């Protein structure tokens, strides 16, 4: 039980962000995931008609 | 030896090269 | 092109019009060659001359000669001739650490003849030529200060000044001219 | 150290700006992607854990994908670690003859791995197409070599590995949610996408009170409850980013320099997972080849005994993921056994990869007192035994919480892994840091 | 902007109107004082171009160029000091201090000349008004 | 798989309707959701010539698009009549099968072989070929090449640096019919307020641009660690930004409206706005001869507006890294000269607090813009600058670059304090209007940039910021750091 007072000791001695820090690292990651996510995404779709056609 | 610019078009090369590959093969046996 | 005199031994640019580059190598050329052939001795050696150097101490001191005469307006025409002597026929080869230290001495006798006299424009292109060929000392900030001031810069004035306490603050005359350029300069806006 | 005269990418001569890396980083990863679609040519045992793990698909020309530069990545680390190499920084053409040596290893082994699938491989023993076949996996490989060796020197971002891994894993997220794929079986077709067929049903059944309810659970396909439950852990996982401990640290051999050291909570998150993951995998394959070869015997069906396939009563069962909660409220000490064996074993690996890959705190103590930087109100004699104080319970507490979180995400059951989700969330934030320490668009 | 090709065409012109020889000794002392001229002053340069490259607003072309220039001066110094061997026999262990001489001598002597054409531009930037003597008339 | 595509027109409807609905509503949510004053921005635009102002001249709807394209699927939909699994596609028939069978495929097969390796390699080789300054290769070339072979004889005056400028590779792109000497006879035309008559369009384009080839050859001349030709630098930057010929007299030419012929032949001792102002207000209109009170009321106006500076409090800071610290009063040309005595010392003291420890410019970064130069020969609007540069005292060469700071505080200078004029010499500061609470002081902060010497003595430096849109008063001071251990 004295593992999980030492993880709430350092816990409580860690930095928890603001909200003015949040909203911006939450954007800048939902951002740059979504900006690859749809890229490949849309690469996996367009080359199924075509490997369709040529094969 | 070798810049950013030469990659790129060596990759689309070799694409390039697979796909009419895949191409020509398969209008020959649709024409003939 | 060039054309190449037979018995004078000077190339000249016999075309039209011609770069600076050229015309100022030309002259170099001109000159080395006019000493080479004055000088016999197939090694020269990086030696000064001597009968030059008496010639140009004997001319310094008949200039010289005409301020224990009062004689304000031939000392400086004599210490010009002995300068352009001493500039003109001394062969370029010759050592460094003894061409310049004589030009520096005689140039700063003729810099305060010249400003005693009543020039001015002369006295301070002087002092700026002695300035920056390398010798930086308080005797020649305060006659270049002198100088500004009389023909009437103010702003560079101030600004010598103040290089000039940069160097050796503890001076008497520096702090005066200071004062009186700023005095100036107030009335200048003012 | 020998003689060695082999293509490579030059590296610039000063600082490239943040938009001239933008740019090469994205369109290298469209080259990679493109590279992963296109069938080959030669066509007329599959490994879904090593093609996952390592970013492969068969079928294509990126059948190989990243794993021959990774595992002789791989070996020569381990042979610098068991100090054999015996690599000196002393000197430059060492590290080159290393570094070239990567490569001129690299592309036998490819060459060798080659061989080997197209003599065992499903497409068939019937010589032209052979060396054709040979010669484009040869190219393809050479490629996807040059384009790591590229965004390695400088020209991107960051490495090549974690970021195709991060692709694999955000395009994996998003075709299992906005598929259009359809399937008819007997009820009539139905999108294989959780909110293509929400808005379907939404649109065209006209049934509302119905439609939700059949629309939101789907047991049978993936739903919107799981995207749900996806994005909440996504939040979850992102908040618990910022977690670290910062002490106030001072210099001493030049006055003036006061600054802030920071300890944060996830430290090597990436390895031990992948790691444990690679090992539960291997298992698996083990224990099928086994059971499968052998009929019965006393250590076959000790270690495990495949059922309705699934193993069942061994020790393969054990080791298997759960799948909901009525196996979990079924069997509660095979919980407790699987969830205390997860645990422990992200918590040793953090532990052997912290004292391998040389940032221990006696380490980070010599590293101190060589830039002379000490505690801000702290003496010198002390800093090893403060590092001791907090280094150790900090990885401890994180291989934990990656423990933790990846256990309820797979008991949640969302859409992919949490492995997978944490990895791609913590490799988009180093180079979020990275951007914000340096300074860029 | 060099004085290298004005010795070759004075060698040329001599192989044909004979001039006398001392010119041509003459030319080669010009030449070398040019030589170490240019050595002193990429010797002297070297670091500040280094600064501003790696600060990054130079481009990359032009380091490459310079870099090159620093081995062409010196190939070109061991060529005119071999032509000088040439010249006259045992003539290479002073035409160096020579050189070094005249170098400093001629730039000084340039740096005086031009306080002439000087002395009338600040008169025309600032609207002076001398008469003879030099005085000032307002 | 093998899959079987739509050809009844059944689920590709509602993939367009997600697909379309998924980009429109962030829109719809984002649209839904969603100090220092300055008087020649009014003033400028009348008496700026009408060809400029003819050269300056010369030279949403995706939502309802989307909502209104959703409707009509939405309504096709709705009019439409509608154990082993069948996997199938939402793409239509004849998309793959119907007569584009060749259409799509070489539609790719160009979009993969054209479009993207040839705008590759143009963004490449547009990006590439410019310095970081924002200056073409060639032209930096061309400057380091002109100050590496420049002999100390030859004084750096503004024909010289117009000389360098028409040497520039960016006025070549512009024009490539025209040639060098075209360039330095078109620069010479807009300084002395001379008609270029037929290449107006070119001469106003290649002064526009000017101004950062000047900033170019600024900054490399401060990295040759030479002065006289950053100076000469500034001073054909204040000529070109205000269109006048560099003289001593030139303070009160670049007034909008005096006449030479009458000021230069009339009076000689009137130099600058100080000695201008000591003047009555009749007597500066009979001086300047214009005769017009409407036409000297907006003289005077701008006359009484371009700012002079004055030092107050300068000395050194000793952080890790030393920055030098200025504390300014910028006045007008009219204010009488206000003694530093009767400053309370509450606002040249720092406050020390951890945040403005950790970095100190902070607080200079608050500071408000400057206003809109005055310019009626310039062609766009440029804002005043100020371009600060320190010099060592031992020898007199630069030894960093130009730190351009942008951010002052102009109040001093507006009309509410008309009282305090020097013209009524009676002892002003005793006014019942005198605030010294309202006199505001601007900040600047250099940073030095070199590391402290390690000798013990006296060292000294000197700073100077000049000004480069006005013809004003500027800074020339020397301060010594005086290193103790």
């Amino acid at each position: 039980v004295e593992f999980v007072r030492e993880g709430t000791q350092f816990l409580a001695k860690c930095k928890k962000p603001d909200l003015k820090e949040y909203t911006k690292i939450v954007k800048a990651v939902g951002i740059g995931f979504i900006a690859v996510g749809i890229i490949g995404y849309a690469i996996k779709l367009i080359h199924i008609p075509i490997r369709y056609v040529i094969v | 030896r070798v810049d950013p610019l030469v990659v790129l078009f060596l990759a689309v090369g070799f694409i390039f090269s697979v796909v009419a590959l895949h191409v020509i093969s398969k209008v020959a046996g649709k024409l003939f | 092109t060039l054309e190449y005199n037979a018995n004078s031994k000077l190339i000249t640019a016999s075309d039209a019009v011609v770069a600076l580059s050229t015309e100022t190598n030309i002259d170099q050329i001109n000159v080395l060659t006019t000493s080479l052939i004055g000088e016999t001795n197939p090694n020269f050696t990086p030696q000064p001359n001597e009968a030059l150097s008496k010639m140009i101490k004997g001319l310094f001191e008949s200039g010289m000669k005409n301020l224990q005469q009062k004689k304000l307006n031939e000392a400086l025409k004599n210490v010009s001739l002995a300068i352009e002597m001493a500039q003109r026929k001394r062969a370029p080869w010759e050592a460094f650490a003894i061409q310049l230290p004589e030009l520096h001495f005689m140039l700063r006798s003729k810099i305060d003849l010249c400003l005693i006299l009543g020039k001015h424009l002369e006295a301070l292109q002087d002092l700026d030529f002695l300035l920056g060929t390398g010798l930086i000392q308080p005797d020649v900030f305060v006659r270049k200060a002198d100088c500004l001031l009389k023909l009437r810069q103010w702003e560079e004035a101030r600004a010598t000044c103040e290089r000039g306490l940069a160097l050796a603050p503890e001076d008497m005359k520096l702090r005066a001219l200071l004062i009186e350029t700023a005095r100036n300069l107030a009335e200048y806006n003012g | 150290p020998f003689e060695s005269f082999l293509p490579e990418v030059i590296a610039p001569e000063r600082k490239v700006p943040y938009n001239q890396k933008l740019i090469w980083t994205g369109v290298s990863l469209l080259i990679f992607l493109i590279l992963g679609q296109i069938p080959l040519y030669g066509i007329v045992d599959p490994l879904y854990w090593l093609r996952a793990m390592l970013a492969s698909n068969r079928g294509t020309l990126l059948e190989l994908g990243v794993s021959p530069i990774i595992t002789s990545s791989m070996i020569f680390q381990f042979l610098q670690g068991t100090q054999l190499l015996q690599i000196r920084p002393e000197s430059k053409q060492d590290r080159e003859l290393f570094q070239i040596a990567q490569k001129v290893c690299a592309i036998i082994l490819i060459l060798g791995q080659a061989l080997v699938v197209v003599m065992t491989g499903n497409y068939g023993a019937p010589l032209p197409i052979c060396l054709l076949l040979i010669f484009q996996l040869m190219f393809a490989s050479l490629i996807v070599m040059l384009l790591d060796e590229l965004l390695s020197k400088g020209y991107g971002l960051g490495s090549g590995i974690s970021l195709f891994t991060a692709t694999n894993i955000a395009e994996q997220i998003f075709w299992r949610a906005f598929a259009p794929t359809t399937v008819n079986s007997g009820r009539g077709k139905e999108f294989e996408g959780a909110v293509i067929a929400f808005f379907h049903l939404l649109a065209v059944r006209k049934d509302k009170k119905r439609a939700l309810v059949e629309a939101f659970y789907r047991t049978n396909l993936p739903n919107m409850f799981q995207v749900l439950m996806t994005v909440a852990i996504f939040l979850f996982v992102l908040y618990l980013q910022g977690f670290r401990y910062e002490l106030p640290i001072r210099s001493t051999k030049v006055r003036g320099q006061i600054g802030i050291y920071p300890i944060k909570l996830f430290y090597t998150s990436n390895t031990p997972i992948m790691l444990q993951s690679a090992l539960t995998s291997n298992i698996f394959l083990i224990s099928q080849i086994l059971f499968q070869k052998y009929p019965t015997n006393p250590l076959i069906r000790l270690i495990g005994v495949w059922g309705i396939q699934m193993a069942l009563s061994g020790l393969a069962y054990y080791i298997q993921p759960l799948m909901s909660l009525s196996e979990a409220l079924l069997d509660p000490i095979k919980t407790i056994v699987y969830i205390t064996f997860v645990l422990g074993s992200c918590a040793v690996f953090s532990k052997t990869w912290i004292e391998i890959s040389g940032t221990s705190p006696r380490d980070i103590a010599k590293q101190f007192k060589d830039q002379g930087m000490v505690i801000n109100g702290k003496r010198e004699t002390s800093i090893y035994r403060e590092l001791k104080k907090i280094i150790p319970t900090a990885a401890a507490f994180g291989g934990a919480t990656i423990g933790a979180l990846s256990v309820g995400s797979d008991l949640l059951g969302t859409l992919g892994s949490g492995a997978s989700i944490l990895m791609a969330t913590t490799t988009i934030y180093g180079y979020y840091e990275a951007a914000a320490k340096e300074g860029g668009f | 902007n060099d004085a290298h090709d004005l010795y070759f065409q004075i060698k040329e012109m001599s192989e044909n109107e004979k001039i006398h020889e001392k010119v041509l000794k003459a030319a080669l002392l010009n030449r070398g004082a040019e030589s170490v001229r240019r050595s002193l002053k990429l010797k002297e340069l070297a670091p500040q171009i280094n600064l501003l490259y790696k600060n990054g607003s130079i481009g990359e072309d032009y380091w490459k160029r310079f870099e090159t220039e620093v081995k062409l001066i010196e190939l070109e110094f061991k060529d005119t000091l071999q032509e000088a061997e040439r010249l006259q026999p045992g003539w290479v262990q002073l035409f160096v201090m020579v050189c070094k001489e005249i170098c400093f001598n001629q730039a000084l002597s340039r740096r005086y000349q031009s306080i002439l054409k000087r002395k009338e531009v600040c008169i025309k930037e600032w609207e002076l008004k001398i008469n003879n003597d030099g005085r000032l008339v307002n | 798989t093998n899959y079987e595509y739509d050809e009844a027109s059944e689920t590709w409807p509602s993939f367009i309707l997600t697909g379309l609905l998924m980009v429109v509503g962030p829109m719809t949510l984002l649209q839904i959701y969603q100090f220092n004053e300055e008087v020649f921005k009014n003033l400028n635009e009348e008496y700026t010539s009408d060809e400029i102002k003819q050269f300056r001249r010369k030279f949403n709807i995706i939502i309802i698009v989307g909502w209104i394209l959703v409707a009509i699927l939405l309504q096709r939909i709705n009019s439409n009549d509608a154990q082993s699994t069948s996997h199938g596609i939402a793409l239509p028939r004849f998309l793959v099968d119907g007569s584009a069978s060749p259409l799509l495929v070489v539609c790719y097969v160009a979009l993969l072989g054209l479009i993207l390796p040839y705008f590759v390699s143009r963004w490449w080789a547009r990006t590439q070929s410019y310095t970081k300054k924002g200056i073409h290769n060639v032209t930096a070339s061309n400057f380091v090449s002109n100050l590496v072979n420049y002999k100390p004889s030859e004084i750096v005056t503004t024909d010289l640096i117009l000389h360098w400028l028409s040497f520039a590779h960016e006025f070549k792109q512009f024009f490539p019919d025209l040639q060098p000497t075209d360039f330095e006879k078109l620069l010479q035309d807009h300084i002395n307020r001379r008609d270029s008559g037929k290449l107006n369009n070119a001469k106003f384009r290649i002064v526009a641009k000017c101004h950062s080839l000047l900033h170019g050859l600024l900054d490399i001349a401060c990295g040759f660690r030479n002065l006289d030709i950053a100076l000469g630098a500034i001073n054909t930057f204040k000529c070109i930004v205000q269109a006048v010929p560099l003289t001593p007299n030139c303070q009160i030419l670049q007034l909008p409206n005096v006449d030479k012929e009458h000021f230069i032949t009339k009076t000689g001792d009137i130099h600058t706005l100080g000695k201008l102002f000591t003047l009555e207000d009749a007597k500066i209109g009979e001086v300047l001869g214009i005769k017009d009170q409407a036409k000297l009321n907006e003289t005077l106006r701008v006359a009484s507006h371009i700012p002079n500076l004055k030092i107050i409090k300068a000395d050194f800071l000793v952080p890790g890294r030393p920055y030098i610290s200025l504390k300014v009063l910028v006045r007008s040309a009219k204010q009488p000269l206000i003694p530093t005595s009767l400053i309370p010392e509450e606002n040249l003291t720092e406050p020390q607090d951890s945040e403005s420890q950790r970095d100190p410019f902070a607080m200079m970064s608050k500071q408000p813009l400057v206003p809109y130069s005055f310019a009626p020969f310039f062609p766009t609007k440029r804002r005043g600058s100020w371009c600060c540069l320190v010099s060592s005292q031992k020898d007199g060469k630069i030894l960093q670059t130009p730190i351009i700071i942008e951010k002052l505080s102009y109040k001093n200078l507006n009309d509410d304090k008309d009282f305090f004029d020097k013209r009524i010499k009676m002892d002003l500061t005793k006014h019942e209007k005198f605030d010294i609470n309202d006199w505001e002081i601007g900040t600047i902060k250099i940073p030095l940039g070199q590391p402290a010497p390690e000798t013990v003595g006296d060292f000294f430096f000197r700073v100077i910021v000049k000004s480069t849109d006005y013809f004003t008063t500027d800074l020339d001071i020397t301060m010594n750091m005086k290193v103790r251990d």
